[PDB]
């Protein structure tokens, strides 16, 4: 049970703003952090994986590092397709658990 | 092409028992690994269970170890989830998932849930 | 008997006796206690903790049948490991790491298991150890270890280990991959040291793990008829795990020893540009320093009294005397 | 012999281990005498027929990724298991093994980039089984394009002759296509001795230490090709017939030559950190040598201006004709003789 | 190269055979004759109780302990037809492994290696073998071999040896001493490890001093390896009326042994010469912080010494010197620019 | 060279007379004097740099 804790709880940044959303987990998983955005009454769609790789057909302005422990998705410069909640999860184990998410709103 | 479907999913009376489906077109269920993710009305994304057709493996959440089993069938490239015990907390909207593995380091893999569902609310 | 283990203040000795109907545990620190427990039919787990209690091992030892030379190679605690074959029993030795947070270092802790009959034994250098959880599994009644015979717990007891080596492996990745960035990015006065330990843990896991690869290969390849037949895919199982370790290993001292040699060869410039530094403000504040000491001066007569603005000409010459020692440099870009 | 056993993953599990997951391509060549058919199909059932197909045929699978795709292939195929594990895991060394049916092939390709001193690693293999041979490569973009080109003008006799002439014509391309990297590598390692002649900065160490691990992988690779050429060359395979012994002991002799001039040039790429090292010390030296000048001479000079510059209720100053501009004089005197000493002794 | 005969020193009398080592003070002679039916060993001090054993049609194992004997060398040789200059190489040490053929016996010279540790030293014993009809005639300088093996398997009847002729035993023996070749290997590989630790972890003129020792070990390693190439090549190819058929795939294994046991000397040399530009660079990176220290010593403190100076000289002619303060300025500038230096110093971090 | 030479050496394809066997050998054995010169050669060259690195360093000490 590696439970994931993520900041900030709630952020809000207008169009062409660089922003960065961290991800923090309890325990060593080694790369196994995915981000996910999910648009209101929407499926998630796979954006990063192996905390650093763009998945096929994400936009490359996208990108994620990770720090040790410490993983962070930051965005060049947001869009209004990019108001939405993002979700930080750890695939280190058989079990799999998500973060809390950031919800991003227009200013 | 690809396209994964859920469905099974409706109202339940509480302490009762549900159903779930999972329908794949485009891939084959005996490559792959079949996930199942819950999210309450305003809460966050919370995995529950994930089945891997190929060995049978099941991997269950702790916060709802038991009260659920899943499989899947290779005669009609499906899978499903069937819910026992079900409680309050056991709402949701409940989603199915694809995911592969992918390399790292020698020791340690990962997953990524690259396709989903369109979504199925109990 | 020879002795050379580090600690002395613990000595606890535990007995497992179970069956496929019924288990029982047993806390005790009288030898004889687990004398009768060898004669029971069904499989045993035996564990002593405490090498510097010679005495009880020994007794043991020789209740037991084994041969001196295993009792004294028990009692070596820096070698590597091997597995032995005979007989009556077959001898393992292996190695149990901890790793810890905020000081990086190694803490290795000898253990070794012997397997006759339908007896298991091992001995232990302190309490604790990593077979948490197959002990959890035996008192809750999970798994399929009580239909096996006393190998399959013996492979358990195996696994159990190289779990544990995972869980340090996810440290050392978690380490590897932050001093990749701090190396590269920020270097430190400590840093320097931080790459050694590093590259010092991963060069010991290495000739550790290796041994380790040979005994898993040599139980799966020779397969002794103590142990049954049925149980040799697992073995065969866990041999590709340390293979798995070991790839694992030489990748991360790869990684730590580019690390090494890229800051050991930028030395030489760190040189030039400290001399450079110390040589550029010496030889521009010295000629400064002897101007203003020696027209300082305090003889009777001054020419420097007479001539008009001499303060400000002579401060401004000195200025002009900066300034062209300044662009004697950056012919060379010195500075 | 079976399918290793890994920790993290399920029992029977195929994982790619790669980093290319962009595309998916099938290209499929039925080459004959009397005609050829060419056709890209992006699913797997199309190549599937051709298994006991009488004409040979060549399929080339692009994107890895799938592992659906690859395992299908090999249960309809007949490849066993490992094999497919082996054509999945590209973290790996080039390696040939023979089977009853078919003969696997392992090997690497590499490319580079200009202004990035990066020597990259395709994974691509080789099923040499029937008449067919089968290809899974990483990414898009092959050299294979002149063995094609060749088929499709029909010139050579690869496209009139046995399907074992395409395996060789493939191998042969590889290493081939190895030389257009090794002269864009040696007119850069060549171009870089001119810079480090000229200039030896701190970005030098970088860029030879990069070349260095680059052939520190050349070598990883290069050596493997023996034994692997050595096994097809003097092992004489049956799916080999006999008829290309010769042209597996020319790629035999080009190999050696390759191993042999890698062990060269490492050595001769050891010799330019040699030589950076001595530009530096030389550098060092220079600083010491002005540094101690400037100390030398301005020091005593201090001396002066301080036992003179001295304040005393009784100081002997003994004003001997204006003497402060005699001790001007002498400091300008031991100023001399010590410049004097330094030109002699030759450290300006 | 023409004929051979004695080469004359000078100094010494003509024909003079000497031992030219540096073991005076064992002295012994093995026998082990075996065969299928019973061995029969004996241990003695007596040259002519061994004499005899030349006729016999069961394989024989002589082993002279000790040549600084020159005498019973000489006994054995002139009793077993060997010719004189084979007598003179026997006892000549400074040389390096070769093998000579002759009509009615094989020559052969090999090294044994015994690393030392507490005190990092490789050490160097000549042996020799003649192979006559169905004898194996050996020569040691000092009691202790690497031939135990052999000697359980002749007294136990365990494996073949027992089965074959006397070109088995040298078989034998030569791949003994390949093999426990590997185990020096193992002890110099470690030697290494410990050796690229201490140079890193503490840099020192004794590191260097244990570097350049293993370097010229490795580099003498070398120089005997090559002629064990060679002289099992030879063997193996050339094989001679002495050598049996079926001794060769035997010959051929330690060959290949041979070749491994090169393969890793080399590699082993590349590490060492590696090792000697870490050690100047871990010391150099020792003198770059004392270096440092200096530098921001110097830095912070000429400057403030120059604008004393500057404040400092009586230039009265000018009022500007005497201005009416508290001294706020000029200490506060210097405090100031002296706090400035040292920010500065804390990025691009010198400390 | 040695492999070229130990070829004729032992090989001896019926267009080789006999007779000329030790003459190869001869050849052989210079060969092996060859290589073993040639890598003494190496090994002093390896050492040359570092001999003047240190020389440069004794300077700068100066
Ligand atoms: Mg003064
Ligand atoms: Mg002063
Ligand atoms: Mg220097």
């Amino acid at each position: 049970d590696i439970q994931m804790t993520q900041s900030p709880s709630s952020l809000s940044a207008s169009v062409g703003d660089r922003v960065t959303i961290t991800c923090r987990a309890s325990q060593s998983v080694s790369s196994a952090v995915a981000w996910y955005q999910q648009k209101p009454g929407k499926a998630p769609k796979l954006l990063i994986y192996s905390a650093s790789s763009l998945y096929s057909g994400v936009p490359s302005r996208f990108s994620g590092s990770r720090s040790g422990t410490d993983f962070t998705l930051t965005i060049s410069s947001l869009q209004p397709e990019d108001f939405a909640t993002y979700y930080c999860q750890q695939s280190s184990s058989s079990l799999i658990t998500f973060g809390q998410g950031t919800k991003v709103e227009i200013k | 092409e690809v396209q994964l479907v859920e469905s099974g999913g409706g109202l339940v009376q509480p302490g009762g028992s549900l159903r779930l489906s999972c329908a794949a077109s485009g891939f084959n269920v005996s490559y792959y690994s079949i996930h199942w993710v819950r999210q309450a009305p305003g809460k966050g994304l919370e995995w529950v269970a994930s089945i891997s057709s190929s060995s049978g493996s099941t991997s269950y959440a702790d916060s709802v170890k038991g009260r659920f089993t899943i499989s899947a069938d290779t005669s009609k490239n499906t899978a499903y989830l069937q819910m026992n015990s079900l409680r309050a907390e056991d709402t949701a909207v409940y989603y199915c998932a694809r995911s592969y593995w992918y390399y790292i380091w020698s020791y340690s893999y990962g997953n990524a849930m690259d396709y989903w569902g369109q979504g199925t609310l109990v | 008997l020879v002795y050379t283990g580090k600690y002395r203040e613990d000595f606890e000795i535990e007995v497992m006796n179970y069956s496929i109907e019924e288990f029982r545990e047993f806390k005790t620190t009288d030898v004889e206690s687990v004398l009768p427990f060898r004669d029971s039919s069904t499989p045993t787990w035996i564990n002593i903790t405490g090498i510097h209690r010679t005495d009880v091992v020994q007794r043991v030892g020789e209740f037991f049948g084994i041969h001196p030379l295993v009792l004294e190679d028990i009692l070596n605690v820096h070698q590597r490991p091997k597995v032995e074959f005979f007989e009556n029993y077959v001898f393992i030795v292996l190695k149990m790491f901890t790793y810890d947070k905020n000081l990086h270092e190694l803490e290795s802790e000898q253990v070794s298991l012997i397997l006759t009959k339908n007896c298991v034994l091992m001995f232990q250098e302190k309490i604790g150890d990593v077979f948490d959880p197959v002990r959890e599994r035996i008192r809750y009644n999970r798994g399929i270890i009580r239909k096996k015979r006393a190998d399959y717990l013996l492979y358990s007891l195996i696994d159990a280990l190289v779990d544990d080596y995972f869980v340090l492996l996810e440290k050392i990745d978690d380490e590897i991959d932050v001093l990749e960035e701090e190396v590269l990015e920020r270097p430190e006065k400590e840093t320097v040291q931080r790459t050694h330990q590093l590259k010092r843990n991963l060069v010991e896991l290495r000739k550790t793990i290796w041994p380790l690869r040979e005994v898993l290969s040599s139980l799966y390849r020779d397969v002794p008829p103590l142990i049954e037949k049925e149980t040799v895919p697992y073995f065969r199982d866990v041999y590709d795990h340390t293979i798995q370790i070991a790839d694992t290993v030489e990748t991360f001292r790869d990684i730590v020893s580019g690390l090494l040699d890229v800051y050991l060869s930028s030395v030489s410039n760190k040189t030039n540009e400290v001399m450079k530094v110390l040589t550029i403000i010496a030889t521009i504040f010295m000629p400064l320093t002897f101007i203003a000491g020696i027209y300082g001066m305090n003889f009777e007569y001054m020419p420097e009294l007479r001539w008009k603005w001499g303060y400000p000409v002579v401060l401004a010459v000195m200025g002009v005397i900066a300034v062209i020692m300044v662009v004697y440099f950056k012919k060379k870009k010195w500075l």
